[PDB]
């Protein structure tokens, strides 16, 4: 009811010159369109490529939970291997891709001679049990590495006989070990076995001659980095967890160094971040450091590993006549039956799981943002000079959340002083970014944070992060 | 000259299919895992939805048989509950809801077609963007063009994407079918009744978005062959079909994958693709891409006839309603809608206004039925040639209303955000509609106007 009708319009607008709009108008849509195609090609072509993955194995995707003592981790009370289904989704929770269950085979003496490495022992249970456990863990999606040093009741690990025999024995085993179903395999103290090189290369090549996804863990106690070195000249993917770390390197210029010269000296392949190989964190750790570290092997270029009970800190020197290698979990309040009140609330694992402000809670947080997180999972590692005592480092792999590390080794309060000027344009850091955490409370979280004015409490951790931006 | 009545039985089934098949069910399982936790729980909730949009469409169907002309879900709460209503649900559906919709599936598309040439890097939004308006675009003139190409391009788009549901649950059969799977029977394995229904309720929210999309058909009525025997019948055919096609699809994706697989998944149907092909992984992603293209026409289309309707009742100006008398099609509402799609390119935070606008679908729904119950009640002398027993609609509303206030207690901030902007509408309404004596110096600029349009788009007005 507003404008022309059939018969105007057609009289109006027929004549030459509206006609000719129409066509020109047309004409120039469809141009508009093509060159908005071409543009839209042009920019697509003239884009940078994504990154290929690095074909990350099961055990790149997050940490390795040890179990020495099987018998003290259920508390007092019966040690059977079934047992480990009740506490199986414990592990779960703290987000573990593997789980290296201590020697359950028969064990006498330094007798050789009665010793095999085929029959499971039968205070631990049968083999039935065993299957069992295993269908179970891998139901759950958490693998399990078997350990298989001969002689663990013994002081040596070895029978310090003949090696052969030994070798034998125990090549014999890892066959029937993998036909049961295992995911991998570890030997400790290898120190103690001559030539153990060659011995550890084939060893290695009959474990991967069954599947690609099958590990071996070896362990010694040397923290010399030359004869770590040595141990890998023949070996590539072979995981040694050894005592270099720990070697009284409280300073944050000592431990810097000690990193960096091990990724230099390793040609920056992939190796495996722990203190010790059957040891927890406090033997070698004050109460005060035990934060800062679990922030630091979260956030290292490699696969860390934590024995049991090192997610709420247990130490022998709290409670008297316990085994120095294997200390008693702290369940609930009644976990240690001598002293019967001893056991404090807070040193219990049920008392940190509620409380946000513990090592729990901590451990639990940075396990879940390491098997996530495509930087912490195979991103390119970078460590930066920084003020007298301090180890700042940052994390970026193609163009993901880019994290940058920070730890005061210090004893008192100093700045951050973050002075790069030689990192990759490609990672700069910004003026300003997130925090994840922090070790200790008292900074809120996800609020934009100025890195300029970084002020930092005594031994104090921060995990910030920012985009990727070109 | 009006517009011909060239949509068949099929037709309306291919619409129904194409809209609700879009890319709910691609990405929402995540979602309604996350907040389900067993597998068991979220085929329920699932199945839950599917009866729910069930009965919603066959309320919606007497509701449309009942009163036989386009643009519904407006053109009930017209004649209904009067002008003022119908106008402030028609100025937040042309302002905000629409364009958004539209140039959101657009983006959907443009980033899910270039995924194979960038797998893990972000597609730049540069080049996402510029395929988006090219599609937008692209799809306008080709309705513009004609109307049985829109059908057609309709049918073969819904085609694809049953297809490649199919070809999904071909793969899961074959999966489940070749040994142990371990993740079926124990189905309620961590089945997580967090907070009780404080937590299964929301659940059910997921679902409702995979279940969209049933009333599209109703906006184009009166242009459909026989719409008294057809308009139910496409409703009937189509919804059972979607709902079994969801839960064996759910049913595909939970043969695969592990839950933490899932819950870690930014789209399920990637990660299928990729674990189940390898090579060839890249058919996944495209299809995907190709349902969102015929979701954008089985918008576009129906939107324009909204607007359509809302020229005739003097709602919004007199240019929109006006047909080319060659093509028969409606232009100047095709061109505007896509105008207005088009002019959200430029906002930042388009994923927003969905959150702001979530309890608006709800609220209309509850308002046409009611509206359609008190019609039985005041008005006993219409033709009702379907007629659904009662009983069934209250408890629709109830399910409704119960909506709402899960929609509200949600996100209140920006739902008080969006009853604002809603009530924005008034001083428009006023000012346009309402005044009528108005000065003399503005008539004749809208005549002028409106004349050029006519003359730059050969478009005549519509007459009976
Ligand atoms: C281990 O398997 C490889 C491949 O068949 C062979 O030796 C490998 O390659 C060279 C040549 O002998 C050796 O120096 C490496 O130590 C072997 N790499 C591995 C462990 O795969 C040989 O058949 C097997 N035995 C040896 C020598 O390790
Ligand atoms: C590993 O630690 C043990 C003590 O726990 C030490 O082993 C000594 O090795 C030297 C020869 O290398 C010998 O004196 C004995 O074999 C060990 N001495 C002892 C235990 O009295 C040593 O600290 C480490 N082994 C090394 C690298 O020597
Ligand atoms: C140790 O790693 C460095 C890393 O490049 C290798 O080269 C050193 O690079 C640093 C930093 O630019 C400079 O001091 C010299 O260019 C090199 N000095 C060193 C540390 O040697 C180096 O070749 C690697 N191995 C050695 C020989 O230490
Ligand atoms: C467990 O937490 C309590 C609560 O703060 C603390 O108890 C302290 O015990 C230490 C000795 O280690 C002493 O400083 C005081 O007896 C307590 N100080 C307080 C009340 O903070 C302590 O953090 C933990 N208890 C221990 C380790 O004994
Ligand atoms: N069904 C659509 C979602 C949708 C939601 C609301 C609608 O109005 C339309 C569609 C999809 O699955 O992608």
């Amino acid at each position: 009811f507003t404008g022309l009708s059939k018969e105007e319009l057609l009289k109006v607008a027929g004549s030459p010159g509206w006609v000719r709009t129409r066509w020109a108008l047309l004409l120039l849509f469809w141009l508009g369109w093509l060159g908005m195609l071409a543009g839209a090609v042009v920019i697509i072509v003239r884009a940078p490529r994504c990154r290929e993955l690095p074909a990350q194995k099961w055990w790149h995707t997050g940490a390795l939970y040890r179990i020495g003592d099987l018998q003290a981790f259920q508390g007092h009370g019966a040690g059977n291997l079934a047992g480990l289904k009740g506490r199986l989704d414990y592990l779960s929770s703290l987000k573990v891709k593997g789980l290296v269950l201590g020697p359950i085979h028969k064990n006498q003496k330094d007798d050789v001679a009665q010793t095999d490495l085929l029959q499971i022992d039968p205070n631990f249970g049968s083999k039935e049990d065993f299957d069992s456990l295993l269908q179970s863990a891998k139901k759950k999606s958490i693998r399990v590495i078997l350990d298989l040093t001969p002689n663990y009741r013994g002081e040596n690990s070895w029978f310090s006989t003949q090696v052969d025999t030994v070798a034998t024995k125990v090549k014999d085993a890892l066959e029937f070990w993998l036909q049961a179903g295992v995911d991998g395999f570890q030997v400790r103290d290898i120190e103690n076995l001559k030539d153990a090189s060659s011995f550890l290369a084939e060893w290695q090549n009959i474990t991967k001659g069954f599947s690609e996804d099958r590990l071996l863990i070896a362990g010694t106690n040397s923290s010399d980095l030359q004869q770590i070195l040595s141990l890998l000249e023949s070996n590539k993917d072979l995981l040694l967890t050894s005592s270099y770390l720990s070697d009284s390197g409280s300073t944050g210029e000592h431990t810097k160094s000690l990193v960096t010269q091990y990724l230099n000296a390793t040609g920056n392949r992939w190796c495996s971040w722990s203190l010790s190989q059957a040891r927890l964190l406090t033997s070698f750790l004050p109460a005060q450091l035990l934060r800062l570290y679990q922030l630091m092997l979260f956030t290292l270029p490699g696969t860390p590993v934590f024995s049991y009970g090192d997610e709420i800190g247990l130490d022998a020197a709290a409670l008297p006549g316990q085994p120095m290698e294997a200390p008693v979990m702290l369940w609930d309040e009644s976990s240690f039956p001598d002293i019967p009140g001893a056991v404090s609330a807070n040193m219990t694992v049920k008392g940190q799981s509620e409380d946000p402000g513990s090592l729990l809670s901590l451990f639990r947080r940075l396990s879940d943002q390491r098997s996530k997180e495509r930087s912490l999972l195979h991103g390119d590692f970078h460590a930066f000079s920084a003020g007298p005592g301090l180890f700042s480092y940052i994390r970026h792999w193609d163009q993901n959340e880019r994290f940058l590390v920070v730890l005061n080794f210090g004893d008192v309060g100093l700045s951050a002083g973050l002075q790069a000027s030689d990192l990759p344009a490609s990672a700069s850091l910004p003026a300003k970014a997130d925090l994840l955490l922090s070790t200790q409370p008292g900074r809120e979280e996800g609020s934009p944070l100025e890195l300029e004015r970084l002020k930092l409490e005594p031994h104090e951790g921060l995990l910030l992060r920012f985009p990727y931006a070109a | 000259v009006t517009l011909q009545r060239n949509i068949t039985l099929l037709n309306g089934v291919a619409i129904i299919v194409g809209t609700i098949i879009g890319s709910g069910i691609f990405v929402t399982p995540t979602g309604v895992l996350k907040e389900a936790g067993s597998p068991g729980l979220a085929l329920v909730v699932w199945a839950a939805c599917g009866v729910f949009s069930i009965v919603g469409a066959l309320c919606y169907a007497e509701l449309g048989t009942t009163i036989s002309k386009s643009g519904g879900d407006y053109a009930y709460m017209l004649e209904v509950y009067g002008s003022l209503p119908a106008f402030l649900k028609l100025w937040i559906e042309l302002l905000i809801i629409r364009p958004s919709s539209q140039y959101i599936v657009a983006l959907v598309f443009a980033t899910y077609l270039l995924k194979p040439l960038f797998p893990t890097c972000p597609v730049p939004e540069e080049a996402a963007k510029l395929v988006a308006c090219l599609c937008v675009l692209l799809l306008t003139a080709v309705n513009c063009y004609s109307v049985k190409a829109a059908t057609r391009v309709q049918d073969a788009f819904a085609a694809a994407k049953l297809l490649a549901l199919a070809l999904i649950i071909l793969l899961g059969f074959v999966q489940i079918g070749k040994g142990d799977v371990s993740n079926l029977d124990p189905n309620f394995s961590f089945e997580g009744t967090k907070l009780d229904v404080g937590n299964i309720v929301l659940a059910l929210y997921s679902g409702l978005f995979a279940y969209g999309g049933w009333n599209y058909l109703n906006f184009v009525t009166e242009e459909m062959i026989n719409p008294y025997r057809n308009l139910p019948l496409a409703i009937i055919i189509s919804l059972p079909i979607v709902t079994l096609v969801y839960v064996l699809t759910n049913l595909a994706y939970f043969t695969t994958l592990s839950t933490e697989q899932m819950l870690s998944s930014e789209a399920v149907a990637v990660d299928f693709g990729n674990y189940h092909l390898g090579v060839m992984s890249w058919i996944i992603p495209v299809f995907v891409g190709l349902s969102c293209f015929g979701s954008v026409n089985g918008s576009l289309f129906t939107s324009s006839r909204l607007f359509f309707v809302g020229s005739r009742e003097g709602h919004l100006p007199s240019i929109l309603s006006m047909i080319h008398p060659q093509l028969l099609t409606p232009v100047p509402s095709l061109v505007f809608t896509c105008v207005m799609t088009l002019l959200y390119a430029f906002s930042k935070d388009i994923f927003s206004v969905i959150n702001f606008f979530s309890f608006f679908n709800w609220l209309c729904v509850a308002l046409a039925i009611i509206g359609m119950i008190w019609l039985r009640h005041r008005k006993p002398e219409l033709e009702r040639p379907i007629k659904v027993n009662l009983a069934l609609p209250v408890f629709f509303i109830l399910a409704c209303l119960f909506l709402i206030a899960v929609s509200f207690w949600k996100t209140p901030v920006e739902c008080g955000i969006g009853f604002t902007i809603i009530l924005s509408g008034l001083p428009v309404y006023f000012f346009g509609v309402w005044w009528k004596n108005k000065p003399k110096w503005l008539l004749q600029g809208i005549f002028s106007t409106t004349v050029l349009c006519q003359k730059l788009m050969q478009v005549v007005p519509q007459e009976t």
